[PDB]
Parts: structure tokens; C-alpha cells; sequence
RNA sequence: GCUCGCCGGAAGACCAAGGGUUCCUGUCCAACGUUAAUCGGGGCAGGGUGAGUCGACCCCUAAGGCGAGGCCGAAAGGCGUAGUCGAUGGGAAACAGGUUAAUAUUCCUGUACUUGGUGUUACUGCGAAGGGGGGACGGAGAAGGCUAUGUUGGCCGGGCGACGGUUGUCCCGGUUUAAGCGUGUAGGCUGGUUUUCCAGGCAAAUCCGGAAAAUCAAGGCUGAGGCGUGAUGACGAGGCACUACGGUGCUGAAGCAACAAAUGCCCUGCUUCCAGGAAAAGCCUCUAAGCAUCAGGUAACAUCAAAUCGUACCCCAAACCGACACAGGUGGUCAGGUAGAGAAUACCAAGGCGCUUGAGAGAACUCGGGUGAAGGAACUAGGCAAAAUGGUGCCGUAACUUCGGGAGAAGGCACGCUGAUAUGUAGGUGAGGUCCCUCGCGGAUGGAGCUGAAAUCAGUCGAAGAUACCAGCUGGCUGCAACUGUUUAUUAAAAACACAGCACUGUGCAAACACGAAAGUGGACGUAUACGGUGUGACGCCUGCCCGGUGCCGGAAGGUUAAUU
RNA sequence: AGGACCGAACCGACUAAUGUUGAAAAAUUAGCGGAUGACUUGUGGCUGGGGGUGAAAGGCCAAUCAAACCGGGAGAUAGCU
């Protein structure tokens, strides 16, 4: 059992964009920003309690930051991961 | 034609990584050099 | 079976093989088998320190009993095969226990023979026996330096060793180099001599049937700069100094045995 | 968009390394791009990498690294045991179709597979840090059986032709289907089983090894492919309707046969040769202490779990190594047609490109090519360079020779197309039907169909039939090195080095010798038919005289002589 | 069978021309040698500077070799310019 602050922090913001929206439309999967550390397991969890709802699979990505450029440096933004968590088609979040 | 610099990470990193060079009084001496200079990069590893 | 090659094309124009026909055409037994892999000369600190060794075929061990200490048991001969490790063939013998060991081959061993082992042995090639119960004059191989230590002396194809003399706790051998030696009489000897004595008869024909045994090329000191020979050097060929090795001693007649600890057991030197 | 041109064993496609956002979309053309630029691998912003089966991670070890104690060394440290790391090697498992602007064996559809925790029940001797089997291994060569794949015919849909002809022995297109599961075939290997005993496997063993009786004589393991299913599914030419001009939705015929055939598979096989060809674990099996109606094992069924990291893009290059958007370098895999021996070569297929300055002109001269009167090495240091020879089959071929060669010596003849032999031959492959059986992927028969050289004769066109690309110049005398090899990366490839062979010499094993203040290590798990050093350099005929000098070896009478005292 | 023969890949580098502020700090084009072996190639490992390695050219040891590179003694010394 994975306590309550571990779900509470494991969540961090949800993905928007035409695949995203696709995905939840078509196979009724959202897309989420969870933290670097989450597991699928956590992040399952995560959704089950926090969200209401029930999920069979959880596919997991991490996302590799930008090489940016600001007034002549050089800069990289942070990697994160990125979750296609599915539900079972019964639960419309 | 065929040059002098060949890359691979693997022979890079046992060659001069952190940790070959603190395998040795002479290697840690090197870090240490490197520190009292101030580098930003102390090995190949980063 | 000494059998020269038809010139058919020249790297075997000078090719003399040594065939046995009766050599084992399988695998080896291997649960006596053990892997060696090559050194190229190099010792620990991998510098070279034996010059023009390296490459050649791939070889495996073949676990060789030299003590020859199962002693009472009969053992028959299953078969001779070629071993790879040395210049003599090697035979495989089932003891009556079911117990299976490589011996050296002698000469006229054959598949189904008899051999044993101990004091209480018969005077066959191939049986093993303390030198003390082995008569003077009989020509052996496979000697001990020290009892129970395994044979060390004549082990080479063709190689004997004949027992010259019997005084008390030593015996006198006459060894391959002509060297008369004493050793206890309690080491032990086998009966015979090493077979393949054919050995020496091959030719290689080629360089290239050296490299195949691992053995690099020779280049001689006077082709070779002041540098790095003492023979190196002039203009045209030029020689001009007594012969020396590598280091500078000088290698043609010069003694380089000091042993002192074993010198007492030296009744002759080669000569 | 339509023509034209180029590559096509690559200039196409895909992995690994290496790089790191170069990938896609929108937008901008200051700088960067050897010109312009509306374009870009350039600026800016947003998007994009989805795994129980792929790889890493993990289990196991090689060379090698490190190394508790230990041995050694002024110190720093060197080596090494037990151990522990280290792949380029061994060890479980997923395929086909669909889908994005950009991911897919990862998402969706359909159909599978593997290991582990459990739990219930049926039976039950389980258990290791030990024993045993297995994993487990070379080169070359040859045949058969196959497949990928190709071609032709049949079938299905369409067509009836810009200029003579084209309803046909005519044109175009398609004719596809996996893993898994069942079958255990061509073929490979191995006699099977049960009792009795045992100096062996560090102890035990019911296991492995050995010995002996009995008896049956076919048992076991291996194994491409095919066949059946998977699949009444999917896909599929084309039409049907939109179109924002990108593409989208519906529907969808036939979906077979014969022949040819790999360098791929059976094959880690078979045959043969000497230079004699990893390890360990997973796996199977046996017992020991121990536990002994518990625990644990084998089985059936059900549920649960398979985490983490990588996945974009380039990848024989504009993205890697070369300071460059650099005629260079970079491991592995895929491998269509015609002709061809061919992965050569020419033209093409799929696919990808026209190389990031152009427009004129048509001087000398330079570069890269084409042709050349008569002569034909007169050139020149030198036939440098160029020109020439060039294939297959058959005939024929000298001195010399180590009897293998020389030799493709030299030289010569034939070669296209059409017909016939023979409505397609010698052959290859092979259905139907017929008989049989220890019945199935079977033995004998049998030949439909398909495919199919080479030769001969006859005729015929051209100046020329190996017509293009492709593809030996030949002979005579002689120096040197026997030969295949090696070498001054970047002015020297040779007569130089090496070589097999020869000789001298050292070396008795704790070997000589070499690396080491040493411990040790190589030599070598070798033992004088072996190992090191030196010189000579296949083979044939041979290798003469000198020990005065220098060196080496042996000797110890006499002289000289150190520390010491 | 073969350090066998012809000949692509692949490894090399005998000749000529071009190039020589190059397309290239060693290449291109036409020819050329080996091409089952003393072969070639990938990955990883070991040998260190009076040392290594060398089928031996004083060759090679990161475009550096009759003694690598980096730092230090160091502002060496220079009857010379
Ligand atoms: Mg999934
Ligand atoms: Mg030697
Ligand atoms: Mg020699
Ligand atoms: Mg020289
Ligand atoms: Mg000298
Ligand atoms: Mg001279
Ligand atoms: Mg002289
Ligand atoms: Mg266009
Ligand atoms: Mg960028
Ligand atoms: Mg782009
Ligand atoms: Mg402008
Ligand atoms: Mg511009
Ligand atoms: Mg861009
Ligand atoms: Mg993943
Ligand atoms: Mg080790
Ligand atoms: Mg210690
Ligand atoms: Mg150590
Ligand atoms: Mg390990
Ligand atoms: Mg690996
Ligand atoms: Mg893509
Ligand atoms: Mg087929
Ligand atoms: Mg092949
Ligand atoms: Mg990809
Ligand atoms: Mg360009
Ligand atoms: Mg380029
Ligand atoms: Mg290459
Ligand atoms: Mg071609
Ligand atoms: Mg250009
Ligand atoms: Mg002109
Ligand atoms: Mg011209
Ligand atoms: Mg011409
Ligand atoms: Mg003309
Ligand atoms: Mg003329
Ligand atoms: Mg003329
Ligand atoms: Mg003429
Ligand atoms: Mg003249
Ligand atoms: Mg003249
Ligand atoms: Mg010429
Ligand atoms: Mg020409
Ligand atoms: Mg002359
Ligand atoms: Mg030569
Ligand atoms: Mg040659
Ligand atoms: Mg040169
Ligand atoms: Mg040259
Ligand atoms: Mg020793
Ligand atoms: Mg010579
Ligand atoms: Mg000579
Ligand atoms: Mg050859
Ligand atoms: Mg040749
Ligand atoms: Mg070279
Ligand atoms: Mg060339
Ligand atoms: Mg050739
Ligand atoms: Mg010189
Ligand atoms: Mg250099
Ligand atoms: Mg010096
Ligand atoms: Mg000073
Ligand atoms: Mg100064």
C-alpha cells in the first residue's frame, strides 16, 4: 500500500495537445505530467483515488528538456516524465 | 583517410572517468589540481 | 609412417609428414580436459621476456597422470591420441575401478594392452616401478627427480633414460644429453621408451607451418641498427666483434650453469 | 505539373557505434548557406520518443582488472589467495493487419507465448557450498531435401488505341496472407530393457564409470520443409461519393497451378585433414548434514506480477572521424528484371537523386577525350605515355625441368539469325490412373502437363556475328633473390627483412635466458626428438689451408697479488 | 589437397598524368599486387619514454620520434646575432 503523501505528490499536471486530446477521444486515455521518481504502480494508484476513476494499463515516457538559448547563454530546461494512462471505458474523466 | 580520434564512450570513460583517475594517488592528485584551479569540469564523466 | 608431399605447389615442395594411422580420429575424453590459453612471451608485468612466441592454433590440455601412483590396480590401453601439448603421442587407459587416465605413449603400446603399476609390478614397457625393483641396465622414460614428485625426465618423443648403476640409496642415469646424473633409488621410472620416435624425421616445408605451432620470426642481430644489437651497425655487411646475445654476453661457448646446490648429484657432465 | 537526365550490390532500405533535437508544425530571412532565396540541418515558438516478449538492466563467465588476509618492498607502493568485477561469447517469452504532421514487434484490432508469487485440491522423499551428464565449440569439401524469390500459364477486372494493322497465339493490372497450434516428413545419430557385483567419481548416491547374466529385437533423441488450422478474418485491382486539391469514407473480383531456384535453412549434420579446434551458469540427475504425517517436490485449475532505463532524427553521411554543408575514412544485414559464369558489366524495377553561382562567347594556352594521309621507335635516359591483345568450344604447343611444371607456351578454326532433324530433341521435373502394405507426409507402376541444353544439315543479312560494356600483348638472351610473404604511415617495395632447411653453442629443470631493489612471472602445466642465443638461408655439387693476433674453453706446477692479521 | 591458378568484395600501393595558396596537411583518374591465408575485419584488453613494440626502415608509440607529450628546476647557459 503506497501511503497518502507519496499519491498526493506523485501527480503533477496534465498534457494538452492534438495528441492528447486524440487519445482521450479515440481510446479514452488522458495524458498527465507525473514526477520524475513515480512508478506506474504509484501512478496508477494515483489516479484511482485522486481522480475517481479506474485504469487497467499505465505507459510511462520521459521527456528529454530543450537546449535553449537566453540573451547568449546556454540553457537546458529539465526532463520530465509524461503518462498515457488508460481507463477502462467506464469511467469518462 | 582514417584519423587519430576514434570515439567510444566506454574506452573514454576507463580511460580518464571519475573514477579511473581515483583509483590512483596520481589520478586523485589530478582531480585535485583540477579543483585548486577551479575547473567546471573535473573529468570526461560530465 | 614417414611420408613426403608432391610438388605440387611450392610452400609443399619440402613437406615431410609424420601420419599414425593408428592415432584416434575423435574428440578427446573430456572430463581430462582443461583450457591453456597463450602468452605471446609476455610475463606479469606483460612485457615480452621470451622472444618469437605468439599466434598459432587454438589448443586444449589434456590432463596428463606423470606420478603413475594407482598402484595394484590392472589398467588396459582404449586408445592413442594426438596430443596437441607435446611432441609424444599420449594413451588413454581404463583402470579395472572405472577409472580413466592420459598416460604417455611408449614405444610398441597398443590399443588393449596391459600395464600396471607398484612394487609388486612386472617388468613391461609401459608399467611403472621405484627404481630400486627395476634392474640395472634397463632402459626407461618418464623418471622422477624426487619420489612421489611424477616423472620430469625423458618425456619427449623418442626420449629414454638407461640405469647405469645401483650404490646404496641412489642410482646412476645416463640421460639423453649424455649427462650421467644420480637420483634416489626410491623414484620411480616406467618401463620403456617414448614412442613416436618418428618426430624428428618431419620437415615443416613452409613458414607458414611455423607460425601454425606459435612461433614468431628470428631477425638477426647484424640486420639491425647499433641501437638495439650489439651487431648492429655498418655500412654494407659488416660484422667486425665476437658474437653476443641481446644483453651482450657472449653466445658462442661461453658456460652459464651456477648451481651449486645440485652439483654433488652430477657424476658427468654432457660432454 | 509535364518532359529530360543520373544511381540502382546504391547515390535504395535497415541495424550497431558516434552525435544529441538536427525529427514535425507555424512563423522570420538581420547573421549563417561560397550567388539569390519566398527555401534550409539557419532564428524563434509549440509539438513529438507509450514495451512482461526489442535492447539495456539481470544470471554466467573470457582476455584482463581489482583484491580481505598473505608474500615482498626506504616511503609511495609491487604481486597474489579466497573472492569480486569485466562481452566482443552462453542464458525465458509476439506475430499479422490498422493508425500519427511527427512513435510503434511499444498505440488499436485479432491471434499467441514465457517466467515468477500465490491459493485450492491429487499423489508423493524432499533438501547443497558436493558427484555426474549437458551446455561445449576447428579448417576445408560434397551431395541430397527444401524455402525465400523469380518466371510462365490459368483466373479475375479493365482495354479495343493520335499514324498502316490490332476481338487476338492481343495490351495493362492484380492473383497476398504471419506468429502460434496439430502432423513428426526428406534426413542425422544412437541397439533397447531388467536384474547381480565393484580397489573409481576427496564421503554418499538409486546417479555417472566398470564387470557379468538374461532377453527383446526395434526403442529413444534430433529434425528443414510441407499439409491442416490460425483465416466465413485481414488485405486486395477498381469503382462509388467528397475534395480545403492534401487526402477521406463505403464497397471490393480473382486470390490457383507448373517450372526454375539461392551464398539462406535441414546442417552445432555428413565426409575428410592436421595446425587438433573457450569458460561458467541456466538445465537434467544423484545423494550429505537436516527434516522427517510438518516443510519441500510433480501435476491440474484459478488469480496476481513482470519493475526501471532507452526508443525522436542522421547513421557508409551536410547530423559520426577529417577546423568546412570537405571528391577522404567508417563494422553488420536486405539483395528484383533482361543479358551475363558472376555480388563483374550495360540498361532498368522498387526507391532515391540532377551534386547551392548562373548567362553568353566559341581566341592563345592548360586539362580530359575522339579521328588522322605516308612513314612506324627515326622519340627518349628508357617504347614514359599511348596504341594493341582480350571470350567460349575444339585442334595444336618447344628448350629446359625439382617430373608438379614450363603452358592460356606459341599458333589456328568455328561463333549472328531462320528452318529442319525434333508440330520441342538428349535430359530435368512430374499429375492422373493401377496394384500392394507393418495406412500414412507410404513402396512399385505409370506417364498428362511443364521445363529444356548442345550438335548437325539447309537457308539468309551485313564491311564486320566473342559486333556494345566487359575482356591476357607475345617471344629470345642475361644479373639478383629459391619460392607465398614483410618493409621506410606521408619521395626508396628492392638485390633489403622474413622464410622452410643447415650449423655452432648454452641449458638436467627451482633449466639456461628475460622482466623484476624483491615477492614473483614468462620459458612451460614444456623436460635434451625440449627450450634459448648466434650466424647462414629452398634444392643440387660442395665447403680447402692458418690457433701467430683478439676472443672463448680447459689446466694449475711456478711467479705476482686484495680485504684480513 | 594446395602460404595452388584467373578474377569482384575486401586488404594494399608498382607506373603515369592531374592536383601542389589542392576537393584532400598524402588525394583523384586510368592502369597495378594479394584475394582459404604468415589473410582480412569488429569489440574489449595488455606492454610507457633510455622505456615499449619492431618479418629491422632508426620504423612506429594520437598530423610530434637518433629518445613522445604536459608541467616543473627556469629568467638553464649563449666569448654569438
Ligand atoms: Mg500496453
Ligand atoms: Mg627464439
Ligand atoms: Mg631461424
Ligand atoms: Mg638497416
Ligand atoms: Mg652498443
Ligand atoms: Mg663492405
Ligand atoms: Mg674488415
Ligand atoms: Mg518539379
Ligand atoms: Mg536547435
Ligand atoms: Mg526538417
Ligand atoms: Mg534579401
Ligand atoms: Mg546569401
Ligand atoms: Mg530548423
Ligand atoms: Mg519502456
Ligand atoms: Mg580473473
Ligand atoms: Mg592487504
Ligand atoms: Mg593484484
Ligand atoms: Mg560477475
Ligand atoms: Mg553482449
Ligand atoms: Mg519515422
Ligand atoms: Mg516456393
Ligand atoms: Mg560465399
Ligand atoms: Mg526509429
Ligand atoms: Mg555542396
Ligand atoms: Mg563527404
Ligand atoms: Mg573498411
Ligand atoms: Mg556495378
Ligand atoms: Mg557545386
Ligand atoms: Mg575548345
Ligand atoms: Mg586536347
Ligand atoms: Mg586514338
Ligand atoms: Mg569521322
Ligand atoms: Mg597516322
Ligand atoms: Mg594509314
Ligand atoms: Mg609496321
Ligand atoms: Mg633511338
Ligand atoms: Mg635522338
Ligand atoms: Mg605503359
Ligand atoms: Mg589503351
Ligand atoms: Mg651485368
Ligand atoms: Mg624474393
Ligand atoms: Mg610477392
Ligand atoms: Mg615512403
Ligand atoms: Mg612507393
Ligand atoms: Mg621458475
Ligand atoms: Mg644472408
Ligand atoms: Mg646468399
Ligand atoms: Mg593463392
Ligand atoms: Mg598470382
Ligand atoms: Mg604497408
Ligand atoms: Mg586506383
Ligand atoms: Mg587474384
Ligand atoms: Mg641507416
Ligand atoms: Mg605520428
Ligand atoms: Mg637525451
Ligand atoms: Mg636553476
Ligand atoms: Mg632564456
Amino acid at each position: 500500500m503506497i501511503r497518502e503523501e507519496r499519491l498526493l505528490k506523485v501527480l503533477r499536471a496534465p498534457h494538452v495537445s492534438e495528441k492528447a486530446s486524440t487519445a482521450m477521444e479515440k481510446s479514452n486515455t488522458i495524458v498527465l505530467k507525473v514526477a520524475k521518481d513515480a512508478t506506474k504502480a504509484e501512478i496508477k494508484a494515483a489516479v484511482q483515488k485522486l481522480f475517481e476513476v479506474e485504469v487497467e494499463v499505465v505507459n510511462t515516457l520521459v521527456v528529454k528538456g530543450k537546449v535553449k538559448r537566453h540573451g547568449q547563454r546556454i540553457g537546458r530546461r529539465s526532463d520530465w516524465k509524461k503518462a498515457y494512462v488508460t481507463l477502462k471505458e467506464g469511467q469518462n474523466l | 583517410m582514417k584519423r587519430t580520434f576514434q570515439p567510444s564512450v566506454l574506452k573514454r570513460n576507463r580511460s580518464h572517468g571519475f573514477r579511473a583517475r581515483m583509483a590512483t594517488k596520481n589520478g586523485r592528485q589530478v582531480l585535485a589540481r583540477r579543483r585548486a584551479k577551479g575547473r567546471a569540469r573535473l573529468t570526461v564523466s560530465k | 609412417a614417414v611420408v613426403k608431399c608432391k610438388p605440387t605447389s611450392p610452400g609443399r615442395r619440402h613437406v615431410v609428414k609424420v601420419v599414425n594411422p593408428e592415432l584416434h580420429k575423435g574428440k578427446p575424453f573430456a572430463p581430462l580436459l582443461e583450457k591453456n590459453s597463450k602468452s605471446g612471451g609476455r610475463n606479469n608485468n606483460g612485457r615480452i621476456t621470451t622472444r618469437h612466441i605468439g599466434g598459432g592454433h587454438k589448443q586444449a590440455y589434456r590432463i596428463v597422470d606423470f606420478k603413475r601412483n594407482k598402484d595394484g590396480i590392472p589398467a588396459v590401453v582404449e586408445r592413442l591420441e594426438y596430443d596437441p601439448n607435446r611432441s609424444a603421442n599420449i594413451a588413454l587407459v581404463l583402470y579395472k575401478d572405472g577409472e580413466r587416465r592420459y598416460i604417455l605413449a611408449p614405444k610398441g603400446l597398443k590399443a588393449g594392452d596391459q600395464i600396471q603399476s607398484g612394487v609388486d609390478a612386472a617388468i613391461k614397457p609401459g608399467n611403472t616401478l621405484p627404481m630400486r625393483n627395476i634392474p640395472v641396465g634397463s632402459t626407461v622414460h618418464n623418471v622422477e627427480m624426487k619420489p612421489g614428485k611424477g616423472g620430469q625426465l625423458a618425456r619427449s618423443a623418442g626420449t629414454y633414460v638407461q640405469i647405469v648403476a645401483r650404490d646404496g640409496a641412489y642410482v646412476t642415469l645416463r640421460l639423453r644429453s649424455g649427462e650421467m646424473r644420480k637420483v634416489e633409488a626410491d623414484c620411480r621410472a616406467t618401463l620403456g621408451e617414448v614412442g613416436n620416435a618418428e618426430h624428428m624425421l618431419r620437415v615443416l616445408g613452409k613458414a607458414g607451418a611455423a607460425r601454425w605451432r606459435g612461433v614468431r620470426p628470428t631477425v638477426r642481430g647484424t640486420a639491425m641498427n647499433p641501437v638495439d644489437h650489439p651487431h648492429g651497425g655498418g655500412e654494407g655487411r659488416n660484422f667486425g666483434k665476437h658474437p653476443v646475445t641481446p644483453w651482450g654476453v657472449q653466445t658462442k661457448g661461453k658456460k652459464t650453469r651456477s648451481n651449486k646446490r645440485t652439483d654433488k648429484f652430477i657424476v658427468r657432465r654432457r660432454s
